[PDB]
């Protein structure tokens, strides 16, 4: 009974060693698609423009 | 005889529509130039690549395009009066 645990209990330990490279491969992609929303406000508004006073 | 032809070529080209004038003030950089057309309205506009140097200038009238609002060539200036006051004699 302790060793069929012990066969039960490295599934969720192997199933968040997965889940390691599950989010580390996401949030890198996610970065550079972050990185690539930061062209996307600094592409807005481009050309062309007018002058106005703060008030 | 092909000279009307030549004509009615002309007026192909008189189908392109007239850009706006303006006056240009100063420039913060070479991509950024501050042009305030006659109507009073300043625009910090692009330029286009088939200008010259000679359109900088110290504050030199200029005409801005219909869109981009970037400047294709400067007109010096016009007068419809100055006619009437050269005929003293």
């Amino acid at each position: 009974d302790l060793y069929s645990r012990y066969k039960k209990l490295q599934q969720e330990l192997e199933f968040l060693e997965v889940q390691e490279e599950y989010i580390k491969d996401e949030q890198k992609n996610l970065k550079k698609e972050f990185l690539h929303a930061q062209e996307e406000v600094k592409r807005i508004q481009s050309i062309p423009l007018v002058i106005g006073q703060f008030l | 005889t092909k000279q009307y032809e030549k004509s009615e070529n002309d007026l192909k080209a008189l189908q392109s529509v007239g850009q706006i004038v303006g006056e240009v003030l100063k420039q913060l950089t070479e991509e950024k130039f501050i042009v305030k057309a006659t109507n009073g309205p300043r625009y910090v506009v692009g330029c286009r690549r088939q200008l010259d140097k000679s359109k900088l200038k110290p504050g030199t009238r200029v005409a801005l395009d219909m869109t981009t609002l970037t400047i294709m060539r400067y007109l010096p200036r016009e007068v419809d009066p100055l006619v009437y006051n050269m005929s003293h004699e």
